[PDB]
């Protein structure tokens, strides 16, 4: 417990650069542990406290990996107590992109947090072809529409990220090591959202004779369908914008879309 | 009598805590045992985190230190109990998390150098210090008596 | 507004010893004035955020003096903020005299700021004897009932004041300058609450005929006279500790009791 | 799991006494976590494998503790695989106080294994008053007569155990540090045992009502009964052999009997 | 481990008898306690009046001797317990009369020269001494426990 602390102090500590992995490896493995599961997440919340958005924002990254891998456990530690990062409502700072980008950054994590609230099981990361492990295409009819529209509001989220940034992302307002660190786990979970829920839609539809809810199924699609133009544009503009051209940065979108519309209504 | 204004002198230009002195203070390298007032100074200053945090962890690692220090360990022991008791609500809180740990300190063998077993006073002062911490509602008891305690006088 | 925030910056500083008397008028002048009214509580917001529990100590001590002496306007201030000083939740410091006391002052003063959400009108400052300047003697029969059983959540808070505290107060727990300095104000309020609401009584009997509402005033008498006894031990126990024997330390309660109880239940 | 293994060989290493207790919990901590609960069982099946009976005791004397404490899935490990200890059958050694001993102390063990295969759920550590942790006192009576029979066999082999020792125990056939050290926890478990039974007949008698199958439970308190008396002896002769009087060495026996049988027959 | 030698040379040269060795040897300059095994042969060797009425006499000299010789008491009263249980009958009846004298053995306060008490071993060892003799009735069960016993073996 106290020698676990210690690799956090170390890790999540004011050098500039991004930590390094490995030894984010031994913080984020106690948590499938059932020995406390308590330490880890006394110290994320002192510091957050803090006024300084410079410490808070590489504290905002670790978090965004734990919640994307870890145990849904590790969700619900967040979830008895009320107040997370609202505290940085109303604040300033030196640059003006500093201040513009926080206040909506802040809220989108919230989303993160809210969103274990009504889904509470585990989203982001239970495959594509499984339903022994997956508990969203196998979901109870009142569970399924909860679900999706949990996502849809962590999705259009995106959406307004960008939009107080305006453009898409700017380089120029996003030009230090802290800022381009916080990007990839964003991107990474955007592309993550929109493969779950896509990939949902192809086992949804071989599912539909062992089914009782059509009515709850078409109106989550088409929301769905219509953030795909919203997305496309986001990356596209994201290409063009002058950054790091990785997998994990600009994912590619259009996959699942042309044989997914004709093939849902036919059950309708 | 001599060792010690040597032990002080190498404290202090290494610059530790208020603590840490105290700790290294009640072990010591005579053979007199340590004072039960001493004792009580330390179960009063043992709130603030950066304190107890340090108590724990210090007196954790003089169990140890190596096969020769066998009063390290000894009066490590010592200390730690009295912080159970008129400690902390603090010290209770994170005792009853790290049971788990403590617990396996009964079973100390040790052997220094020549063949004599040092660990038969640890072995006792460990036993007791097991004993108390295995019932919690126990320890519920001695919190209500030494915070009413405290209260009564002041 | 930027002189008057000078001000609060050198009254409100480290100093140990209490701020110069003079200097807050300034500061708490600008109320009633009807410029802004924003200024200067904007730079109480940002500190009581901070984890020190030095200058917030002495940050709580100017807020008490104002709301028991200023516009009601000044309490409406932070009530479209639901956020106050809940962040002082779960916290670490040197001495064990200091959390036991915040963890429990803290939330005192939240009960302060709850008092206007229910009544709204100021309370403590309206005189003894007067109808129009006063909002609690001549009141709506359904306020009435709220505005007293607002004051009881605060009055019996004092009681559990000095629950964490044990006994009364105990020097030995309260032995700086910055504690001693928060003392004051506490005490002057519970004498406060405790005349102006023994203040309404000698009001209300003598308006029994022209009223409507009797069987609404049983029940906040009955109640409030138990917590008499209560407050009466609580300065018996003040005056045995050793303290400042100053009026606004140690006033004294018994004055209305015998002659309050025998003429209320005529009218019933 | 590498840096854990290595923790095992210093700690389990042939060095004639006990070894530390602190280096054991590292060890014995890796059992709640869910990340692979194996690298610690592989360990513990080529080294009893081994031939010599010296390294091999002092491996058998802490699986003894983790069973008293670790979580009912340490059981469950060892049971996939058939085969445990059974490869001590036949052997020859030294003195003729080794074999002697290994012979029936390898199948004392062997039960301790087989008693996850019938209870499967944990026995030995589940308090004397609780009903929510416990699974004993509050189980199908179906498995109510199966948990208590499993008690049995493992209770009776205990004076199976000394009956090829003869007498009790002997010292000049324990005069080895490797011996003493496996007899505390057979003796901290045979304790335990006597515990964990007779406290589900306190709670027993209680709840009659409130339950199904008075049937399947007078032969189980009766067989129990009896063995009263060859515990009583057991433990009365280890004390006048000369041996270490530590409360675990030499616990007290005789405190629930004479009102257990009376206000048991009642219900009947 | 060297002053063995040297103390054992002392008392051949002055020719000590076989029972003032065995009980110079119990005690020992070294720190190392005395085994339970040597105490059994003193056990079976105290019937003689030669032998016996030298073994308490010695015994209770060993108490005293010197400030710093504080390893000779303890060791003293260690002796004297076992004699009484598997000594002989001669043993109790000489202590029965005697019983008057070793009484008064309880408050044995001493100080060396530094400022440690060396006496709180003497007084708990002490302590028990005159608990077993106290009771009359006791010491005629342990006389029967060790008859008996020595006879059901041979």
């Amino acid at each position: 417990d106290s020698d676990l602390q210690k690799a956090l102090k170390k890790a999540c500590s004011v050098e500039e650069t991004a930590p390094k992995r490995k030894h984010v490896r031994a913080c984020i493995v106690y948590t499938w542990d059932h020995q406390s599961s308590k330490a880890v997440f006394t110290t994320l919340k002192t510091l957050p406290l803090a006024n300084d958005e410079v410490q808070l924002f590489k504290m905002l990254i670790v978090l965004h990996k734990i919640i994307q891998e870890g145990h849904p456990s590790a969700l619900a530690e967040a979830i008895r107590d009320r107040d997370w990062i609202r505290s940085l409502g109303r604040v300033h700072s030196g640059g003006s992109s500093y201040s513009k980008l926080i206040r909506e950054y802040v809220r989108y994590l919230v989303l993160k947090l809210d969103f274990h609230a009504h889904h509470r099981g585990f989203n982001n990361g239970t495959f594509e072809y499984e339903e022994y492990v997956s508990l969203v295409s196998v979901s109870d009819p009142d569970e399924g529409y909860e679900t999706i529209l949990d996502l849809m509001s962590l999705q259009d989220s995106l959406d307004e990220f960008s939009q107080i940034i305006f453009a898409s992302i700017q380089s120029e307002r996003r030009n230090t090591e802290c800022k381009i660190s916080a990007l990839i786990p964003l991107i990474a979970e955007s592309y993550g959202i929109y493969k779950f829920i896509t990939s949902m839609l192809r086992a949804m539809h071989r599912q539909l004779n062992d089914a009782e809810g059509d009515a709850a199924l078409q109106p989550l699609k088409e929301r769905y369908e219509l953030q795909h133009a919203r997305l496309f544009e986001f990356y596209a503009d994201c290409s063009s914008v002058k950054y790091l051209t990785t997998l994990v940065t600009i994912p590619k979108l259009p996959v699942d879309a042309p044989d997914v519309f004709l093939i849902n209504d036919v059950d309708e | 009598m001599s060792k010690q204004f040597v032990r002080s002198a190498k404290n202090l230009v290494k610059g530790y805590s208020s603590t840490q002195v105290l700790v290294r203070n009640a072990t010591s390298n005579d053979n007199h045992q340590v004072s039960k007032d001493s004792l009580i100074e330390l179960a009063e200053k043992s709130y603030d985190s950066a304190d107890f945090f340090e108590i724990m962890d210090m007196l954790d690692k003089r169990l140890n230190d190596k096969g020769k220090y066998w009063r390290h360990i000894a009066k490590a022991l010592t200390v730690i109990d009295y912080l159970i008791r008129f400690g902390s609500e603090n010290c209770v809180l994170w005792c009853r998390e790290n049971l788990y740990i403590i617990k396996t300190l009964k079973e100390f063998r040790h052997e220094d150098d020549e063949g004599i077993d040092q660990g038969q006073i640890v072995r006792v002062k460990a036993k007791e210090l097991t004993a108390l911490l295995s019932d919690d509602e126990r320890l519920n008891e001695e919190r209500n008596m030494n915070i009413k305690g405290r209260n009564r006088k002041g």
